[PDB]
RNA sequence: AUGGUGAAAACCAUCUAGUAGCUGGUUCCUGCCGAAGUUUCCCUCAGGAUAGCAG
RNA sequence: AGAACUGGCGAUGCGGGAUGAACCGAACGUAGAGUUAAGGUGCCGGAAUACACGCUCAUCAGA
RNA sequence: CGUGGAGGUCAGUGACGAAGCCUAGACCGUAAGGUCGGGUCGAACGGCCUCUAGUGCAGAUCUUGGUGGUAGUAGCAAGCGAAACCACAGCCAAGGGAACGGGCUUGGCAGAAUCAGCUACUGAU
RNA sequence: GGCAUUGCCGCGAAGCUACCAUCCGCUGGAUUAUGGCUGAACGCCUCUAAGUCAGAAUCCAUGCUAGAACGCGGUGAUGCUCCACACAGAUGGAUACGAAUAAGGCGUCCUUGUGGCGUCGCUGAACCAUAGCAGGCUAGCAACGGUGCACUUGGCGGAAAGGCCUUGGGUGCUUGCUGGCGAAUUGCAAUGCGUGGGGAUAAAUCAUUUGUAUACGACUUAGA
C-alpha cells in the first residue's frame, strides 16, 4: 500500500495534535489559527451549483455532508515559545487563575478519590495585583517568536457523558508578540463563539483519530481542503430551516443522530467526510495559506437540508411531518 | 594555562583547527568551540557539497537506521571532523570527548568570556590570497539543518547587548589612559619606567 | 581353519595379541652442537646399494 | 614456455612497509645506559603545524 | 629434577600429629621442582651414597568413573522429564597477495534483560 | 418446541469485511542540461576565469508519519516531622567589541564623511593581581581612595536567562608610609552529606468497572 504512513501503528491519544500550524500576517491583527469540536453524524444536502463552465452549472446537486458538533470553547491560559537552534522550546506557560471543573478533572485519572487540589497554591500566587504572574506575561512579551493559547471543551453543553474536557494548543496569526499576550490577557476565563473562528465557505482541514477496527485502524489522519457549508447557531431556532425551505426544524434528525444526541449549541456543516467517526474528538485548522482556486471562489445557496430518520429510514423531516400525514391514532385519541 | 580555552571558529579549518583541539584534549586541556557554524573548510562550495553527500549515501544496507548517522548540525558536522583522531574507544579518548563542547554560535555562559584563536588555523593565515573557500554555515544548510536562522537572528542579538557594552567599557579604560597619563610623569613612576613599567 | 550351538542361511568359543606396501597417539627440565633437501648404477616404481652435508 | 646460474623462505623470531609467504632494515642469553638502521615527525602516533627555493585548483585533486 | 620398591646410612622425622589434601600465605632453584608457614587430617614417612623398574601425559572419534552447557527445552497419545551436540566466541564496511576469512588492521558504531513472527525484521511491555 | 455433530427455507439489525462502495491525496528555495547579462584572459570577440539572471517530474526544505525508551522544557500536586546511627585530576586571575586581512585598531579635529591629522602592531615575553604563622598579635602618620564580608536601593540578562552590574548603611582588612613583637627542636630532602523504622498528608499501582483499545500486556474509562 501507501508506504509514507508507516509506522503504520496506533496513535498516542483520541485527541491527535496538529503537527503544524498556518504561516503568519503580521499585518493582521491577533486571530486564532484553529478550533476543536466532535464528530456526530452525516446528513444530506441538495443545492444549486453556481460553479461556472461546469456539466452542473445552475443544476441542483446532492452530496453527502457531516455535522461536526462545536461548543462555545473556553480559554485557561497562554505558552510562549521561543526560536532554538533545537527547533522551538516553551519557556513559560501561565493560567487563568479560575479554572472549571471540567479542566481540574483532565488533571486527574481519578477524579473521585482525589481531594480536588487542582489549582490551589497557583491561585494563592495570583492573590495580589500581579507581580508573578504580570512578570511571567512580560517574560513572553520580551522572548518567544510564537504564542500559543491552551483553551478546553466545555464537555457540559455536549450530550456525551465523558464529562472530561480535552486540552489543546492553538497559536495566534495575528503580529506584534505584545498584541499577542494582551489579546490573552483580556480573554483570559472567556468563552470563544465558533462563528468567531470559520465563516461559510471557506476551505478547512480537519484532523482527527481514524475509527479502529481490530493492527488496522485508529491511527491519526489529516485531510485538507473541505469546505464549511453552514456555520449554525444553538441559540438560532430554525437551523434546518434554508432561505428556500425555511420550515421550523432544527438540523438534528427525529430522535437524535445515530449514536449522538440533540444539538443545543453551535455546530458546523463540513463537505464531504471527516476522518474518524461520532463521539470523537476532531480539530479543525484554517488551511495553512490562501487556496485559491475556483473550488474555493464560490459562495454557496443551501437549498434543503435532510432531517429525516437515519435510524432505520425517513418519509418525514418534522414530528409535524408524521400526524400530518398518518391523521390520528389509537393512543392519541 | 587556563582550566577553559573558548575558542571561536569564525575563520578557522575544520581540519586544521580539530587536529589542535585534538591534541589539546588528549594533554588535558578542556576546550569549548563556539561560533561553530561561522566555521570555513577549503575549496568551492560545490565541493564539500559533495565530498559530504558521498558521506550521506552512505547509511548501512539491510537497517539504514543503524548505519553513519549523518549529523547536519554544524557544531556536530565538526564534532565529528574531530572525533576522528582521538581513539574516541579506548578509554583514553572517551575520556576526552568528554572534554569537548562544540556550540553553534555563541550561548551562555560564555557570551560573557573571553575566547581566542588558534592562528594555526585561519583561512586569513593559511590560504592564498583570493581562493576559493566554504563557510560551513552554507554548507549545513543545503544539507539539512534547520536553524542557520534562529542562531543569525538570535545571534545579532548578543552582538548587540555587547557592542553596547564595551563601549561602557571602552569609555571606561578612556578614563584610566587619562588616570595614569596624568599620575604619570610624577616621581614614583620615573623611577618604574627605569626599571620598566 | 578347528570344534560346537541354533535354524521356514546364522551365531558362540578357540587357532589369533592372525597378518598393515598404513591411521591416530606416544608422558620431565636445562645446556651445548646441528643438517639435508641430493651425486651415480643397482633398473626405477617399492625397499635400498653409495656419495654429499652433521658428529 | 623450457634450460642453466646465485640468493630468499624452508628449520627463523625482531624494527618498518595501515594490514600480508616473496618488500625494506636487521640473524636472538638475561638487563641497565648511550647511539643508530629501515621508516617516519598535522592528529590518531613517539618525533619539526621545521627552515628555504619553486610548481600545482581538480564536478568526487594529489600523496 | 621427580615416582614405586631394594641395599646402606642419617643412634633422621613422627599421637606434643607421619602421609595426604587444600591455602587472596612465604622463601629458594633459569627450569624440572625443592623448602617452609596456616588450615584440614589420623599413622606412618623422608634426606643423603648406591640399586632396580609395570617410573613423569593435554590430546589417541583413547579406557574407566564422575559432572555440566543444551533445559525445566523436545517431550508425557500445574507435575514428570531426555537426547543429538558442544575448542572458543558469534554486528556491518573496507584491506588483509594464495578459488582462507570468524579472531588481525582501519572505520561505522554499541546500554542491562526478554518474548513473538518470517539473528535481522514487524510490533508490543 | 424438549432435541436435530450449527436441521431445512423465507428475510434481518449488530458485526467480520470488500474497486463490490464514498471522501481525501501541498508550496518555497537551491540546481543540472540550456538560454542569457555584465566581461577578461588575448588593445577584437567570447554565458565565466572574478560576478550575476532565468530554468528539469531533480535536489532540499514546507507538509505528513514516528518521537531519542540514557535528548530537552514549562506547568499542577505535599515531600515534612519523630527517634537510632553513618561522612579523567582545584592550587594567582576563562584577562567579554564586531568586521576586514590587497587591510585594520586607538586618539584628535570636525567640513559628520568610504573625511582629515596623529599614532599602534613585527606576539599573552602582555595586562591585572603579587610582601605578612599556609600569611599572626599590637602603635601611629598620610589618604577619603582600594578591597572583603554579611545587608539594602535601583537596573539588566530567555540562547542553555540561573548571572552581571549599582545606591545606601554597617563591619573587617590596607604592604600608601613608618613602627613594635612572635617564628627555632618539623634537627641537611620525603605534597602537609545517606540509612531503618514510626507519625502526619500528596500521589501512584493492584482489585473493581467501562470499551473508542486488545495475542498477552498495554491503552480508554467510572467509583468515598
Amino acid at each position: 500500500g501507501h508506504l509514507g504512513f508507516l509506522p503504520r501503528k496506533r496513535a498516542a491519544s483520541i485527541r491527535a495534535r496538529v503537527k503544524a500550524f498556518p504561516k503568519d500576517d503580521r499585518s493582521k491583527p491577533v486571530a486564532l489559527t484553529s478550533f476543536l469540536g466532535y464528530k456526530a453524524g452525516m446528513t444530506t444536502i441538495v443545492r444549486d451549483l453556481d460553479r461556472p463552465g461546469s456539466k452542473f452549472h445552475k443544476r441542483e446537486v446532492v452530496e453527502a455532508v457531516t455535522v461536526v458538533d462545536t461548543p462555545p470553547v473556553v480559554v485557561v491560559g497562554v505558552v510562549g515559545y521561543v526560536e532554538t537552534p533545537r527547533g522551538l522550546r516553551s519557556l513559560t506557560t501561565v493560567w487563568a487563575e479560575h479554572l472549571s471543573d471540567e479542566v481540574k478533572r483532565r488533571f486527574y485519572k481519578n477524579w473521585y478519590k482525589s481531594k480536588k487540589k487542582a489549582f490551589t497554591k497557583y491561585s494563592a500566587k495570583y492573590a495580589q495585583d500581579g507581580a508573578g504572574i504580570e512578570r511571567e506575561l512580560a517574560r513572553i512579551k520580551k522572548y518567544a517568536s510564537v504564542v500559543r493559547v491552551l483553551v478546553h471543551t466545555q464537555i457540559r453543553k455536549t450530550p456525551l457523558a465523558q464529562k472530561k474536557a480535552h486540552l489543546a494548543e492553538i497559536q495566534l496569526n495575528g503580529g506584534s508578540i505584545s498584541e499577542k499576550v494582551d489579546w490573552a490577557r483580556e480573554h483570559f476565563e472567556k468563552t470563544v463563539a465558533v462563528d468567531s473562528v470559520f465563516e461559510q465557505n471557506e476551505m478547512i482541514d480537519a484532523i482527527a483519530v481514524t475509527k479502529g477496527h481490530g493492527q488496522r485502524g485508529y491511527h491519526s489522519r489529516t485531510s485538507i481542503n473541505h469546505k464549511i457549508y453552514r456555520v449554525g447557531k444553538g441559540d438560532d431556532e430554525a437551523n434546518g430551516a434554508t432561505s428556500f425551505d425555511r420550515t421550523k426544524k432544527t438540523i438534528t434528525p427525529m430522535g437524535g443522530f445515530v449514536h449522538y444526541g440533540e444539538i443545543k449549541n453551535d455546530f458546523i456543516m463540513v463537505k464531504g467526510c471527516i476522518p474518524g467517526n461520532r463521539k470523537r474528538i476532531v480539530t479543525l485548522r484554517k488551511s495553512l495559506y490562501t487556496n485559491t482556486s475556483r473550488k474555493a471562489l464560490e459562495e454557496v445557496s443551501l437549498k434543503w437540508i435532510d432531517t429525516a430518520s437515519k435510524f432505520g429510514k425517513g418519509r418525514f423531516q418534522t414530528p409535524a411531518e408524521k400526524h400530518a400525514f398518518m391523521g390520528t391514532l389509537k393512543k392519541d385519541l | 594555562v587556563e582550566p577553559v580555552v573558548v575558542i571561536d571558529g569564525k575563520g578557522h579549518l575544520v581540519g586544521r583547527l580539530a587536529s589542535v583541539v585534538a591534541k589539546q584534549l588528549l594533554n588535558g586541556q578542556k576546550i569549548v568551540v563556539v561560533r561553530a557554524e561561522e566555521l570555513n573548510i577549503s575549496g568551492e562550495f560545490f565541493r564539500n557539497k559533495l565530498k559530504y553527500h558521498d558521506f550521506l549515501r552512505k547509511a548501512t544496507a539491510f537497517n539504514k537506521t543503524r548505519g553513519p548517522f549523518h549529523f547536519r548540525a554544524p557544531s556536530r558536522i565538526f564534532y565529528k571532523a574531530l572525533r576522528g583522531m582521538v581513539s574516541h574507544k579506548t578509554a583514553r579518548g572517551k575520556a576526552a570527548l568528554e572534554r569537548l563542547k562544540v556550540f553553534e554560535g555563541i550561548p551562555p555562559p560564555y557570551d560573557k568570556k573571553k575566547r581566542v584563536v588558534v592562528p594555526q588555523a585561519l583561512r586569513v593565515l593559511r590560504l592564498k590570497p583570493g581562493r576559493k573557500y566554504t563557510t560551513l554555515g552554507k554548507l549545513s544548510t543545503s544539507v539539512g539543518w534547520k536553524y542557520e536562522d534562529v542562531v543569525a537572528k538570535l545571534e545579532a542579538k548578543r552582538k548587540v547587548s555587547s557592542a553596547e557594552y564595551y563601549a561602557k567599557k571602552r569609555a571606561f579604560t578612556k578614563k584610566v589612559a587619562s588616570a595614569n597619563a596624568t599620575a604619570a610623569e610624577s616621581d614614583v613612576a620615573k623611577q618604574l619606567a627605569a626599571l620598566g613599567y
